[PDB]
DNA sequence: TATATATATATATATATATATATATATATATATATATATATATATATATATATATATATATATATATATATATATATATATATATATATATATATATATATATATATATATATATATATATATATATATATATATATATATATATATATATATATATATATATATATATATATATATATATATATATATATATATATATATATATATATATATATATATATAT
DNA sequence: ATATATATATATATATATATATATATATATATATATATATATATATATATATATATATATATATATATATATATATATATATATATATATATATATATATATATATATATATATATATATATATATATATATATATATATATATATATATATATATATATATATATATATATATATATATATATATATATATATATATATATATATATATATATATATATATATA
């Protein structure tokens, strides 16, 4: 799916698509007869509503992470691809460590994602003014690390 | 967290998934028979363009991508190969200078870019006759690829994307992998397909 | 930005897309069977006129358009070929002076227009008999096309566009590409059609 | 589709046609039963509404670009064809450069679209008075460039 | 401006357009089956009168109309031939003097009107037996057409338009174009019809 | 369609027929269900209204042209057929030349329509008094040209 | 099935899946005809509703057991795996002993589950601070035992 | 039949090319032999169709009666035959149901996590596609709209009279059917009312107290 | 302020119980009787309508004719032209969404495991019971038909005769004549196909060689189970 900024449209899309999936689920073969019944129809409607509500409520943290990643990237003039990559990184470090804390230390994941970003870690970027700039991957990674801990008030 | 590890690729069912989902959508536009013919034609076109060109290119280039910048962050390299296949070859819309400038601006080492252009040209000349004839019999290298490709793009003005879209393979027939010469090797893949239906009672 | 790069052309499904969409529209006017027959006849007419003339002409002239003014900015040339097929040939409504004046006013070099007129005549005479008979056996060129076409157009008054629409091919039958003589070359296209249905179990 | 100046008609057209697409989407096969239920009907209505609203809100910049290109062409007595072509050019340059800045210098796009317009760049035009005039493609391209930055106050 | 260039004629679908639209309109008056039978009978009558007479005349005379007064401004000729088939033949309501007076008053050269009247007579006598007998075996010409036609029309009183409407062909059967003698030439047209349904699985 | 002088009845006819076409458009197959819902019904009503309003707003110039052609013909005792033909001519010339100025000089269109009217251009007409009169096509053609330029104040 | 925290979504999921099972049950072969009749449809709907209501009313004790086990694990910093394991233990011990009292003394189940947990009963866990800690299985087992007895006030 | 390898022998397959024998195919024309198709007129051979009548043969249909063979039906009673219903208990058989537990199987559910499957979602570039939108013109096709006239088709309208089919209206009487209305009494079904007492059910109302529930009123802290 | 909690307490009324008792009304029985109805018979008679005939007229309308004309709109042409849309192609370019790639993550579900528990059902077994219906036996009557008999009589139908007579189609003659097919000639053509040559060149096969190599199965050995 092409990139689309989050909006109510996405909510409604998920809503209707889960409607289709659930009407498929219930009447495993007799989909038509279940489609004709208005009572089970209201049931499926409310189910899909609850499901969308769940999915929304458990997504705002990743939204905040992507937000701060966007702010940092804008402050460092980083191309969009790497902005998305750092969004994913922040999501990882909040989920596996900050929320549930699977058994792994931070700097370990840091070096993991570092080897992910190698080719090696100080990338040269040409701004719109033509002034080339360089940024260390490990630094900015560590930079958003603390910035994340600042958000959650860890 | 860490729900799963999804993998996205051509999984011998994108044909069926595409056809089925779009058929389901379009029945409420066309009716059964019309929507059926519609999805048939649509997928045939999507196949013979995108699969034949981009998927083969990606399958050929993936190992070298890993060798050079082995990472999940080969994403810019994929963007680069897409731009190369569309913007430069089959259209002559931009010269290699633009690509190398843009991607070093994005943080890519220049000689890597030149290397990738060399290989993608070396493969596209096999895939598409017209590009092979435009470039002729010259092996590309990060030492010479930029000069040759810039010569070619300067020679030809911006072409209508109608070339890059459909017409290119449409007007000219090619040797099948069901032939002699250089077309007697690949039926392996197709063979599996046949086998499948026989086992399915089809 | 730069969402995608769309391409507009006859994709061997414009038939079904046209049919299905207009069917869906007209069902709420006719009922099933009447709308069915209506869209059938509509597309058949649209085919035998627009495809048979304009699409063949566009396919023939595309390469030379690229040669002359290789660009996405060939749209005015498309205007010129359309008006030439309609306004000048098959209607005798305007002389070469009008087109040349108009398109040099639009910024087109004159001899380019003369060449394009020459080739569109040289091929339309093969497509349509009556035009070939009106022009006779005169090979058109940017040196002689203007005088010849001006003579032909002034010799005739303004013709009713009913000629340009349907009747022109309706009254006269022609050799099929399924015949002897010079009708023994094209069914390759139609050939694929047959194969298609046999594969679909049709 | 033929040329039509933008107006509310287009808004409503898009609205209704999106209704058709969405009712097609939800009931992947059971289009009829889903079409009969008024609740999912209201859902689809509101979804198409939000979708049209998104599409409108992210189109005004293109409208302004086409407007200024219209003004410039009218001032320079340029035939409609090239008016549309320059509208498309201004659209491209504001999109890839002014807003997102994919990594390419403006003059690069300038020369790209220059080759796009070749045949070679000083075209002769005959006004309604019969007075032939000539205009340089590259110059007016550079001209609307500056005007473009003037609008967004870049 | 100059949005499109419309063309108006019988396009092998006017049957379906007429039937379907009027069916849709009338179903709100009769209910399904009654409206169906109604549109069936309506179109059948419209066919056997208007098509068989006026459309054949128009297709026959279009060439001579172009040769004589080639123009998009040929309408006065069209209304001329319409009144001729209606007002003079099949009704004897007016003499040639009336039409010639009217159309020279409208600015038409008289001898042109005379030629057209001669030809419409020469063909209507082929289509309709009764008029062929009224005029007898007299080839019409702009030198003798007015005299003969005025003799005929003055000889007969004003006829009730019930003749010109339906009954004329209703009472008398004619040789079919599916017969021997002089009914062995045209079914080619109908032939296509047959093929059509076979292709539609009909 | 037979000749009918433009009036409000025509506006309403266009309105309702566009209603039919729109309800046909939205519910591509499920026309019935869409017909049952009053909401999409209100939407379609407003759409048809907007479309009729558009079509009206873009017709007054042609009305003026037909009017002045009628005045001229009445002044020169011309049968109705040629009055309609000259109405068409005036609308053509204002559209392609006066409004958008497609690339063609006036006299060119003049000679085009002249060849249109030939058979050659001085037609004789019999008035109601029996007095025959003659009029040159090209002259009155050029006449309404200037008359037209008077209207728009070109 | 993957772990999903209990919510109303689960309620509705179980509900609709029971609908499918019951419509399968009644019309052993003639599922279609039964699916067409709305009366048996209402009957099946109400049956599935009652069944979900049963399953809900007979699950809150296990929910409380899992809750208190979660609290204890949080107080002792245990990875999720063993948290679920002790949840299962608490469920077992409340079911077989506290409610129905199958013929077995508590310490018997205790040693049974102890042999279940061996490898041997004092596991070391490295907290997020890097401070390793150790906890005795038998102790915390006995600890949640009485804690369970406190909840039901046994 | 497997397990290791090696043969001959031949079954295919795929490698590269070459023959031969074919099966098609398209290339152009020419034959022959046919299968159709016309284009005009002649055959004999059905195939119906007529249009006239006459046969024999049989398909039905009547009209009257008589048989025979049946299909039902009713009248009265008698059998066997099996169906299924009740009245008594007993079996086997299996349908559920419940009572305690134990299985295996599976439907979900939750508890941790881990896979994979695809379902969507959010972050940047290529597809076919349609969603369109524009922005520029050109088409065909069409929906409409004019602008002049001409048709056929049917929608009403008016003009004059004539039909037919209905809708009412009236003018006399006669029906049947019915809605009521009386006029006598008698029923039945009710709707209430009264006169006696008794219920159950519920509407309140007391008389004592006790609940929950919530409606407001009386002491300080939060939203 | 209004309203919601966190304790204590009123009064007040909203209901609900917990007993006894009123009165009142909601129904219901229990008998007797009214009265007023709602119907229904039972006769007689109206009156008013709903129809229906029985004749003669109207007016009014619904259609249809029978001619002439409108105007109006439904379509269809006839030509020129618009305008608005339905699509389509031309080229360029956005945004939106719908599916597919190209990487990184989510969350959410559809599954599948990986262990531990539930709970709920689907079955199964392990004993003891039910009630229920499925049958079957062990003694008796209902409709109930399912047949059969055992007599009488219908009516109805299936046929068959026993006469006369239709009409209808099944064929067949008798004569004349169509039209439509079925094949056959009689000449001139086509088109299409079946083949056969006449050269060329493919493509796909069926084989046969010409070396190499697989896998596969047909056998045969060379040891072993």
């Amino acid at each position: 799916r092409r990139n689309r900024r989050l909006s109510s449209a996405s909510v409604y899309r998920y809503y209707l698509k889960r409607i289709s999936m659930n009407i498929g689920t219930t009447g495993h073969v007799n989909g038509l007869s279940i489609a004709g019944n208005p009572e089970i129809m209201r049931a499926i409607a409310r189910l899909s509503e609850q499901e969308t509500y769940n999915w929304v409520t458990d997504y705002a943290p990743s939204h905040l992470a992507k937000e701060v990643v966007k702010q940092i990237s804008g402050k460092y003039n980083i191309p969009g691809a790497y902005q998305g990559l750092l969004m994913a990184f922040a999501e990882k470090v909040l989920a596996n460590y900050i929320l549930d804390y699977k058994g792994e230390p931070l700097v370990e994941i840091h070096h993991n994602f570092l080897w992910e970003l190698m080719q090696g870690f100080i990338y040269t970027f040409v701004r719109k003014d033509g002034k080339p700039v360089t940024v260390d991957m490990s630094k900015v990674l560590t930079e958003i690390e603390d910035a994340l801990f600042k958000l959650v008030k860890k | 967290g860490r729900q799963s590890h999804k993998k996205i690729d051509v999984r011998n069912d994108t044909s069926t998934r595409y056809k089925g989902k779009l058929y389901g959508i379009f029945v409420n536009y066309m009716g059964e028979k019309y929507a059926q013919q519609l999805v048939e034609n649509m997928y045939s076109n999507y196949n013979d363009v995108f699969v034949e060109i981009y998927n083969k290119m990606h399958n050929a280039l993936r190992p070298t991508l890993v060798k050079l910048a082995g990472a999940g962050a080969t994403f810019p390299l994929w963007q680069l190969v897409n731009e190369a296949i569309y913007a430069v070859y089959l259209t002559h819309k931009e010269t290699a200078s633009f690509l190398v400038t843009k991607y070093v601006a994005r943080g890519v080492p220049a000689m890597t870019v030149k290397t990738l252009l060399a290989e993608v040209g070396n493969q596209l000349k096999e895939l598409v006759p017209a590009v092979a004839e435009q470039i002729g019999s010259v092996t590309l290298d990060h030492t010479n690829v930029v000069s040759t490709v810039d010569n070619i793009v300067t020679s030809m003005p911006a072409l209508p994307n109608s070339y890059a879209g459909v017409l290119m393979k449409t007007k000219v027939p090619t040797v099948t992998p069901h032939y002699a010469g250089t077309g007697t090797f690949s039926s392996m893949e197709s063979a599996y397909k046949a086998l499948e239906d026989i086992e399915r009672g089809l």
